[PDB]
């Protein structure tokens, strides 16, 4: 999971707040966290399907360059 | 839980006001009375039950909590206990009558053992979003039920209950047929003022005007429960004239009167309470109806307040203009006709609530610190 | 896929403040160019992707046909921007004609939209939804429109040439409330020979003296204290056959400017008022309030009279845009209620 072009022009967010726990499962859409870019606040959603293995960007973490490994998603749930 | 699952999947029965009086005054048979509410009384307490339990196990685990589904559970058999005794023998008349003041009691206490559990969950588990407009839409609806329920019994035990000398001998039940909504505003004030009086030495005039589109000189009456109405209108003229006083309390022009304003029309029988206390943002309002200077929390607060006032179909609104006053304002169903019970049920329509994660914003919203424009 | 791929994007508001302070001291062409090819075509992505999950019965309908196409005429005209260069002044010549075709093209002074509704006579209000952000993005599309065309636009002889665009950073709301009511009276005396007089008051509670003024889009302001006047006069003249003048009364505190208007044109029930928004006029303006986290409130006696109130944030730093997101919350509205009695 990188971290997107959520609006044109963005070039770095902010992880406002994670809405998801690492273990939980993540359908296509299930609201993934909350980015703060510089235009609005943003609510991440889920792209495929999922477990939240762990996060590597800490709740908080500012100014977070695009293409950032946010966090790791595991296909099966043995992981 | 087997009982209560099946009773919850039942749907409560509202009555209109209208219900209520023709009852108590054409028929007055406590042979229909026991029968319905054998069935209806256990059937509110478990779509109220049933909903409490789907509450976040940090709130449902506090002592407060188990312990008042023990009691409505408890409350919740002794009255099944008579899914099939008969309405014949005046042994089983006489004896649910007290079961219904057991009840009573037993729930007397109930508000007060939830207020305490919810605010030893807020200290003590957290502040966030979606788990706290759970707990609101939970206590709407389970207060309100509250509400219901003794409306329901009341109505039974001061009409069969037969105790020799009626505390108020015109009523049928707390229902006032002839209520004069311009008496109980001028009671409700007169109150407020007394605590004003006491606590401030110094208190606003009223004022008061009827308008009765129906019959332009007939004073304004409806049929209501006069104590129902009675809190919602001290509640609100506690809150004018507390505003009232704090603001001219360093000018030197006295205390503007706090004005009322009664009207009736084809269906809507309003009443609105004027005060100069400075109003206040939008943006608080709203906050009002949730759950360096202070003095009188007396009344039922805001949130109780309105739920009395939707309970009927009706409701209860402020609007303000920051800076000036507010004007509160009090919506009651002109015909009794109408003025049917609002009460919350538990199917799964309601399970939703309880059973909803987190979501992403419909609408858009800034950054904390946005882009400079340059 | 295009549509796809802005629609995924998600709208930037800006405030009053935002607005002002490029158009005043920046005032780039070409970094609005820049802006507005890329916003623009995602805010109208974003109505689509919603008009999009409209029950078939209804984006089957003639009129609304129509509408579908021309957004999606606007998202490609504009796109065609998607990498040109502002270098060239004839890009940015013809871009100030493409969003002057925009902005006609989805005007609301003629209703297809609302018309497609109404087709709907043939044959649960889930379209409240719908319309109230389908309208909101349009009053933002103009918004972003007219303030580049106001700036860039080369009219060199602007109404009002201390205003940035279509802002007026002064804006004295009693006179805007002066214009709404002398047009309102207008369109009255037309069919009335005589309207309701005005009778209006402020009380800046920032300071007393002062006549209330703020910064603003009066325009937009306009629109709302015209369709209320309109409305209280309607009202007024209706009732008394053959007036009690209107009142108004402007407040500024430190959060809110509030604007009231009352009327002795016998009330409404409460039950009706509530309809007097969903689209069964009045529910544009309130969209107008919203738009920039301001709020327009009815509230009435039945029997006696009514009070409209428009609130608008009194700081251009909290008068931010609120715009219609279209991501799962947004899709949930297109696929689905009462548990009270
Ligand atoms: C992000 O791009 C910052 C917004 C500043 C430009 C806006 S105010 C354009 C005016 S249309």
């Amino acid at each position: 999971v990188l971290l997107p072009a959520l609006s044109p022009t963005m070039t770095m967010g902010t992880v406002q707040r994670w809405e998801k726990k690492v273990g939980e499962k993540l359908s296509e859409g299930d609201l993934l966290a909350e980015i703060e870019t510089d235009k609005a606040t943003i609510g991440f959603e889920v792209q495929e399907e999922g477990y939240l293995a762990k996060i590597l960007v800490p709740e908080g973490t500012r100014d977070v360059p695009l293409g950032t490994p946010l966090c790791i998603i595991v296909e099966k749930e043995a992981d | 839980p087997k009982q209560i699952e099946r009773y919850s999947r039942f749907s409560p029965s509202p009555l209109s006001i209208k219900q209520f009086l023709d009852f108590g005054r054409d028929n007055a048979c406590e042979k229909t009375s026991y029968m319905f509410l054998r069935k209806e009384l256990p059937v509110r307490l478990a779509n109220t039950m049933r909903e409490v339990n789907l509450l976040p196990d940090n709130l449902l685990n506090r002592p407060s909590v188990g312990l008042v589904q023990s009691w409505y559970m408890q409350s919740f058999l002794e009255l099944l206990e008579y899914e099939n005794k008969s309405p014949e023998d005046p042994q089983v008349l006489d004896n649910f009558l007290q079961v219904l003041i057991k009840v009573r009691n037993r729930h007397n206490d109930v508000v007060p053992t939830m207020a305490q559990g919810v605010i030893e969950y807020k200290e003590k588990f957290g502040f966030d979003p979606f788990i706290s407009t759970n707990i609101q839409y939970f206590l709407d609806r389970f207060y309100t039920n509250r509400i219901s329920f003794r409306m329901l019994i009341n109505q039974h035990t001061l009409l069969f209950g037969g105790d020799t000398n009626p505390v108020h001998p015109k009523h049928i039940g707390s229902i006032d047929p002839t209520c004069n909504v311009a008496d109980v505003v001028k009671d409700a004030y007169e109150t407020a003022k007394m605590l004003c009086e006491q606590y401030y030495l110094v208190a606003p005039e009223l004022e008061v005007e009827e308008f009765n589109a129906k019959a332009p000189d007939k004073p304004i009456q409806v049929v209501y429960v006069p104590s129902h109405l009675f809190h919602m209108l001290f509640e609100l003229f506690k809150n004018s004239m507390r505003a009232t006083v704090e603001l001219y309390e360093d000018r030197k022009e006295g205390y503007p009167a706090v004005k009322t304003l009664v009207t009736l029309g084809k269906e809507d029988l309003s009443i609105k309470i004027s005060d100069l206390g400075g109003g206040v943002p939008l943006r608080k309002i709203d906050r009002l109806f949730n759950y360096a200077a202070p003095l009188a929390g007396f009344g039922y607060g805001l949130p109780i307040s309105r739920l009395y006032a939707r309970y009927f179909q009706g409701d209860l609104k402020l609007y303000s203009m920051e800076g000036v006053g507010t004007d509160a304002v009090i919506y009651l169903k002109a015909l009794s006709s109408e003025s049917f019970e609002r009460l919350p049920v538990f199917n799964k329509s309601a399970w939703r609530h309880y059973k909803t994660t987190p979501e992403a914003d419909d609408w858009s919203n800034p950054s904390s610190e946005p882009r400079d424009a340059s």
